[PDB]
RNA sequence: GUAGAGAAAAUGCCUCGAGCCAAUGUUCGAGUACCAGGCGCUACGGCGCUGAAGUAACCGAUGCCAUACUCCCAGGAAAAGCUCGAACGACCUUCAACAAAAGGGUACCUGUACCCGAAACCGACACAGGUAGGUAGGUAGAGAAUACCUAGGGGCGCGA
RNA sequence: AGUAACGCAAACAUUGGUGAGAAUCCAAUGCCCCGAAAACCUAAGGGUUCCUCCGCAAGGUUCGUCCACGGAGGGUGAGUCAGGGCCUAAGAUCAGGCCGAAAGGCGUAGUCGAUGGACAACAGGUGAAUAUUCCUGUACUACCCCUUGUUGGUCCCGAGG
RNA sequence: GAGUUGAAAAUAAGCAGAGAUCCGGAGAUUCCCGAAUAGGUCAACCUUUCGAACUUCUGCUGAAUCCAUGGGCAGGCAAGAGACAACCUGGCGAACUGAAACAUCUUAGUAGCCAGAGGAAAAGAAAGCAAAAGCGAUUCCCGUAGUAGCGGCGAGCGAAAUGGGAGCAGCCUAAACCGUGAAAACGGGGUUGUGGGAGAGCAAUACAAGCGUCGUGCUGCUAGGCGAAUCAGUGGAGUGCGGAACCCUAGAUGGUGAAAGUCCAGUAGCCGAAAGCAUCACUAGCUUAUGCUCUGACCCGAGUAGCAUGGGGCACGUGGAAUCCCGUGUGAAUCAGCAAGGACCACCUUGCAAGGCUAAAUACUCCUGGGUGACCGAUAGCGAAGUAGUACCGUGAGGGA
């Protein structure tokens, strides 16, 4: 009906603040193509999904989050499978 | 006096050409970011540089709503609903290098 | 390291409390006190907390370093220590004399340096480029 | 509160005094009423607690000189 | 179906229906899954490779049908989702809303580690103690008692 | 006073291994104890104690190469599990309202409040540390999308449940 | 005016004589909790139709009910709300204690709690003192004076007037009357006391005095700048010592390898403000205003004063108990009056209650800027010279190194 509210008023260029690199996440790339992304903790996953499809361009399956001990939100970004993730993680710098 | 400068060059722009601005200036810090992490070479200062010149454009932009005659009240809901309205597009500095090669 | 209390004065911006003190970089001085009395040389380093000045060959303190780096390897160096800036007086290499040091005005709308022994200009016009160029 | 509006008269702070001296704390308290009051002004009747002595000042000086030196719109009550 | 101020309901009269109920069962899901072994490597830790048979009978629950029954007196929550519907009031109205069987799509926050008949909680202790719930194998046995065991876990943080 | 004690009378033993150093750390082989627990899991609580690498000052009732200890670096993934976006009980707050030196007290609609009502997911695999959450299979809710069919639907209210 | 990116090095990059870092004035932004205020919650979260809730304000709308009240809708940078050491005002208001017991009395209208407001608050322009002579709003200090008195005449409590100082300041309104209305209101007039005002007539008029937008003024505050004068010797270092010199409108202070007028920062002295703040003058303007004569009929603050009872407070404990202020009940008089002068009456003196508002002198320290100290120097001084209201303890209030 009306326009439409994102859960918070945020400002989508900080919600991505890095990608997490470890030896973790990079067989979480091989394996799920799945990215791994420290996000904003006030941030939601509509506004994960909306920022990433439109900023590197690519159409995404599905979204998990966590909350760190630390209180750090951390994103599974699991993109579809036509899209390739190490072509992501060699146009951002992650080298597998 | 590169400060004197950019600061004449932002007081005759207009508004949207300032939104748009900012915009493109908050997606380069974006793509920075990422080649932080990347551990891949870049600038330290370039941090600062961005982000203060998002300042200075911000800064502008509120000093000549003052004269318009605006509230501090009638800032932030205009604000909300800039902050709303705003869609993510690909920063044009690197992003549009990366849609090309 | 720091003796706790020695550490670095405070304004409630957090930012420290400078000396204020009498001479620049580029500077050429002569040694009051100290056993480095006498010798004559010219300034490095400054810090404007403790009013401390650096000089080149002055002040010498063997220092000994320990590289370990998958043999041990050991060095001997020699630094120079901070030396605290009461301690020096401008010096004059023309007349070959170390004064006290006045302010003049240069009608440029310049304010200046001069040493009151002698009357001689201390600081040059280019003097901050002279050295950046260093 | 056991307050007339109208004359503003509030309970007293008294000794109870005994044959023998012995004081004690009590109150003596404002007559107060729950009436109904006749307004001619308004055609109509006013529930109102009054004190009794209110009562007269209405009877005397009018019902609408009392309000308004009170300060309490009959339109309200 | 009808009747009364009476839509649905409740209530009264009339009618049509001999089946109904629900654990469980058969079949798909389900096999090139899983698995005894077999082959080979051993960083001798684990790993790659191929896989036979996969049914029947008798015990049998404190679990399921099940608010199913019978009995008793002490007489055993509310509200929403849900199903039905005229008048009254409000609002919305055409490719707008609602009604359906398929088809494709789409997917809000927070918890999630570890311990929890405890060396991590509660007892000031790495303290012979306290701590709601769940799952309940074998032989003997009335049994969740006891004794001896499986799975799994332990040999009590001073010894001689 | 170098005395009492070292926290059950389930019980240890040997061979290798690592190591400057082993009754105590790892593995193997025996032996022994619990088994309506001294097993596995979950609520509450705790709060990073979890995992790997490094360490052995203090802690550990001895020892120590070890650790729930110290140092670094990691780790918790859900439309369906549990709460919230649903509903109310005890109770709590309570617009207006009644009362009261003040603070406040009582109390109606309302709104909170689960220990209850409602509501959709299982098997196998991976696995240094997560899994009804990630993978592969079949599922299932709630919306949206189109076709078709009707013209009124929606809430308020009347009812059954 | 030269180096800089907090404590705080190291590393990496910048920014910098077209003036950085830095210092001051004025703005800007200010996530979430908190009065908390879109609705909810277990503070720092959730849900949202994105909203300052509610109360006052402006407008539109208009229940039962004609006028109204309530309610509904909308506008609005929108008044309040919360915080605050001590001081202050009001409201409630103890007890241990003292009395060598205790009950009247004392402690004490103290503590505590609650509410309120300010830089002070309160009080305050004689219905007052006094005594036959005079004073001239209030507050504060000295004194009267531990006097007069009060008091189970016990414990104890304890004035005032005259006198000396600090400090000074006086104003608005109701009613009679005249305008406007049906009112209730509004506008003029009018405010005093050894009486005024309204009423009726006749004179004077220009100065004086009080308030205050705007604005260069003055001064001060919030950054600063200039600022005199010494050398060698002496064992780690010289400011000490011995030996020479010099400045002083500067011999305050801090630092410097060791004690310094002459080494550094400074001090005396002297300059300096685009902006804001503050006291002052000026500032268009706004305010007011006199004079006499006649008239006791008009007014001069009503459920008030007083009276009867019940109390409270006054130094004053019901006492012969005034003055003051409150519950219950009664209930006047207008200046030919009324009140006060310590029951009460007469006489005389003094004063004008029942409407308001006002600066200073005085109290205080969570603090800010200067200064001093027969003040402390780590068991002291603040609880706290380091994570200090921390660790730790407690369910919690709280304790607390
Ligand atoms: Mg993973
Ligand atoms: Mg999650
Ligand atoms: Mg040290
Ligand atoms: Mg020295
Ligand atoms: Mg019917
Ligand atoms: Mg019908
Ligand atoms: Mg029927
Ligand atoms: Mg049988
Ligand atoms: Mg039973
Ligand atoms: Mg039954
Ligand atoms: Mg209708
Ligand atoms: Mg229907
Ligand atoms: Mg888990
Ligand atoms: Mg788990
Ligand atoms: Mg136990
Ligand atoms: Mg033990
Ligand atoms: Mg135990
Ligand atoms: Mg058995
Ligand atoms: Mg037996
Ligand atoms: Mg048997
Ligand atoms: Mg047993
Ligand atoms: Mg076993
Ligand atoms: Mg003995
Ligand atoms: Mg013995
Ligand atoms: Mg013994
Ligand atoms: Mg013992
Ligand atoms: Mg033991
Ligand atoms: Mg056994
Ligand atoms: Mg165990
Ligand atoms: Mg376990
Ligand atoms: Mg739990
Ligand atoms: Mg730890
Ligand atoms: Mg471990
Ligand atoms: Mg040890
Ligand atoms: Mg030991
Ligand atoms: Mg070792
Ligand atoms: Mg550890
Ligand atoms: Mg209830
Ligand atoms: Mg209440
Ligand atoms: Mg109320
Ligand atoms: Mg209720
Ligand atoms: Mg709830
Ligand atoms: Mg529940
Ligand atoms: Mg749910
Ligand atoms: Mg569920
Ligand atoms: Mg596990
Ligand atoms: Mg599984
Ligand atoms: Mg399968
Ligand atoms: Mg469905
Ligand atoms: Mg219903
Ligand atoms: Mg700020
Ligand atoms: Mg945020
Ligand atoms: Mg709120
Ligand atoms: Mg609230
Ligand atoms: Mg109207
Ligand atoms: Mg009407
Ligand atoms: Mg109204
Ligand atoms: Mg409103
Ligand atoms: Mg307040
Ligand atoms: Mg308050
Ligand atoms: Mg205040
Ligand atoms: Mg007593
Ligand atoms: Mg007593
Ligand atoms: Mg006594
Ligand atoms: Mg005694
Ligand atoms: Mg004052
Ligand atoms: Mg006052
Ligand atoms: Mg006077
Ligand atoms: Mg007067
Ligand atoms: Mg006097
Ligand atoms: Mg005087
Ligand atoms: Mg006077
Ligand atoms: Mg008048
Ligand atoms: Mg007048
Ligand atoms: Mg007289
Ligand atoms: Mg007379
Ligand atoms: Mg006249
Ligand atoms: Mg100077
Ligand atoms: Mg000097
Ligand atoms: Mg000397
Ligand atoms: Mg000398
Ligand atoms: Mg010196
Ligand atoms: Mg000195
Ligand atoms: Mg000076
Ligand atoms: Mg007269
Ligand atoms: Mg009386
Ligand atoms: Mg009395
Ligand atoms: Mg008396
Ligand atoms: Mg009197
Ligand atoms: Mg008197
Ligand atoms: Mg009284
Ligand atoms: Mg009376
Ligand atoms: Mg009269
Ligand atoms: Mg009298
Ligand atoms: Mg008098
Ligand atoms: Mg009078
Ligand atoms: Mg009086
Ligand atoms: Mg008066
Ligand atoms: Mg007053
Ligand atoms: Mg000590
Ligand atoms: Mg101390
Ligand atoms: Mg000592």
């Amino acid at each position: 009906k009306k326009l439409k509210y994102p859960r918070r008023i945020l400002d989508v260029y900080q919600i991505l603040q890095s990608p997490i690199i470890t030896e973790a996440a990079i067989k979480n790339i091989a394996d799920e193509n799945s990215l791994l992304f420290t996000v904003d903790v006030r941030a939601d996953k509509k506004m994960i999904r909306e920022a990433i499809s439109n900023f590197f361009g690519v159409k995404v399956r599905k979204v998990n989050t966590l909350i760190r001990p630390d209180g750090t939100k951390k994103a599974y970004i699991m993109l579809n499978k036509e899209y390739n993730a190490s072509e992501l993680a060699k146009k951002i710098g992650i080298f597998p | 006096v590169k400060k004197e400068d950019e600061l004449k060059e932002l007081r005759t722009k207009t508004n949207e050409q300032l939104n748009e601005e900012i915009l493109q200036l908050k997606g380069e810090l974006f793509m920075l970011r990422l080649q932080r992490s990347a551990r891949e070479n870049f600038k330290p200062s370039d941090f600062g540089r961005m982000r203060k010149r998002v300042a200075r454009m911000l800064t502008v932009k509120r000093e000549r709503e003052i004269e318009q005659g605006v509230g501090k009240r009638l800032s932030r809901k205009l604000d909300k609903a800039w902050k709303r309205s705003i869609v993510v597009r690909p920063p044009p500095s690197l992003k549009k290098l990366q849609e090309k090669a | 390291r720091i003796k706790r209390w020695e550490r670095k004065d405070c304004k409630p911006n957090s930012l420290p409390k400078l000396h204020k003190m009498h001479v620049k970089v580029g500077d050429t001085v002569k040694v009051i006190s100290g056993g480095e009395k006498g010798k004559i040389g010219e300034i490095s380093k400054i810090h404007k907390h403790n009013s401390t000045v650096i000089i080149k060959d002055l002040n010498l303190k063997t220092k000994h370093v320990k590289s370990k780096e998958e043999g041990e390897q050991g060095q001997i160096i020699k630094i120079e220590a901070a030396i605290h800036s009461s301690n020096v007086m401008l010096y004059s290499k023309e007349q070959e004399v170390a004064s006290r040091v006045g302010h003049k005005i240069l009608e440029d709308g310049r304010k200046v340096r001069y040493l009151i022994k002698t009357g001689e200009i201390v600081d040059t016009p280019d003097r901050w480029k002279e050295i950046q160029n260093k | 509160r056991r307050i007339c509006p109208f004359t503003g008269k509030k309970s007293n702070k008294a000794n109870r005094v005994s044959h023998s001296n012995h004081k004690t704390k009590r109150l003596q308290f404002v007559n107060l009423q729950y009436k109904r009051v006749w307004w001619e002004a308004g055609k109509r009747f006013v529930k109102l607690r009054l004190s009794t002595k209110a009562l007269k000042t209405i009877e005397k000086n009018g019902l609408d000189a009392v309000a308004k030196k009170a300060g309490i719109d009959l339109r309200k009550e």
